[PDB]
């Protein structure tokens, strides 16, 4: 599980770096300059680039979900690699808008022992909020996890 | 040789292969394929390039600041190449990419000459990368 | 430990030493000075840091995106520290600098653990760097 999580995280990080790379920005700026016969090809490129962006986003979402699931499974399957809870939390906080990640966290992270979340309790507590609470909302899941950790280790 | 310095990736149909290593190219190398002479020669060439990284970087710096060198991609060139029926920041980014290539950095990690050569061969011979390429490039050929 | 992540270099009087290795510190190590136990221990610690670069980078990423972590330098803090009678871009730059430190990159070149340790010791014990430092830091001490 740890090896699969590491590989999925590496692929997701590579995709994220490609999205934030200066090459992507230069290509987008070139397309914007080009869009300002000529019409047919302009709309053709403005459709092909959108299709490629959608496919890349779908691949990134799939890799992120697989990495989060494998990190959760690795955490639940042992204690030697408890330091990777930092990576799991970083992915969860940086991808709080994904409903699948929040649902996976709600379904499986509650089985994870709470003492693994103790070192990063400051960062877990600093993200508490109310504006986006709900059945699959990130805030409600985070509040429930924090409350369960507090109940297990109040000290 | 009008297209260079990875300006082909900026094209509407980006080039995902560092070079042409199609099935015909590998088949013409013999039964051994890329294994053997091709891989050892690629490793030796990469070692030579790495050992002369400073000279190559200096030469590319001389090229990139030439006022009459129109190496940057423009929409007219992009459409002409694929037709169907700040400059300083760009130059600095290109120089940084070249330096990373010369030092073996590909995805932020340090790779040896053999590892970099293996990665390039894998990327060139990957059917998935060839599928995305423009039909006029004739990836299947 | 309020000042970290090289925010001391952003101060009006920049800190040119990675750590405190003044004459008293070296003198307290014995006759051998930095040579011997200190250098080997520094090399071992640097090797451990390099072998756990991913975990350290992940932890620092967790810290840097904490909304309540006010690690960035501000003029009020800069003046308070030395008194006499986009956040995302900064965080990304800090993360890149940390990654270069973990991979041994100092001035764009790859340095081994021993070379990096030697460079850090030289920078810390360099009298020229200590001269530029603020008198309140007591470089001579």
């Amino acid at each position: 599980f740890l090896s699969l999580a590491r590989f999925s995280d590496t692929q997701y990080q590579r995709i994220e770096n490609y999205m934030k790379s200066s090459e992507f920005e230069n290509k987008q700026a070139l397309l914007k300059r080009a869009k300002e016969r000529y019409t047919v090809k302009v709309q053709r490129e403005l459709e092909l680039d959108e299709l490629a962006l959608r496919a890349l986003k779908e691949d990134r979402k799939r890799f992120l979900c697989k990495a989060v699931e494998n990190y959760i499974n690795c955490l639940l399957s042992g204690e030697e690699h408890d330091m990777w809870v930092f990576r799991l939390c970083s992915l969860w906080l940086e991808n709080s808008g994904v409903s699948e990640v929040n649902g996976m966290m709600k379904r499986d992270g509650m089985k994870i022992p709470t003492y693994k979340f103790l070192p990063l309790m400051y960062q877990l507590a600093a993200r508490m909020g109310t504006k986006m609470m709900g059945g699959l909302g990130f805030h409600e899941v985070l509040n429930n996890l924090i409350s369960r950790i507090s109940m297990d280790h109040p000290h | 040789l009008g297209v260079a310095f990875e300006q082909g990736k900026i094209l509407p149909t980006p080039e995902t292969v560092p070079f042409r290593l199609t099935r015909d190219i590998v088949d013409g190398m013999g039964i051994t394929g890329v294994e053997g002479v091709f891989r050892r020669c690629c490793e030796k060439t990469m070692e030579v390039m790495r050992n002369s990284q400073e000279t190559l970087l200096t030469i590319v710096e001389v090229l990139l600041y030439d006022p009459l060198f129109d190496w940057t991609m423009n929409p007219l060139k992009a459409l002409y190449l694929a037709q169907r029926p700040s400059f300083n920041k760009v130059a600095e980014r290109v120089l940084m990419r070249l330096q990373e290539k010369l030092k073996g950095v590909e995805e932020g990690t340090v790779l040896s000459v053999g590892g970099q050569v293996n990665l390039l061969i894998q990327q060139a011979i990957d059917p998935k990368n060839l599928s995305r390429l423009f039909p006029g490039w004739k990836a299947w050929v």
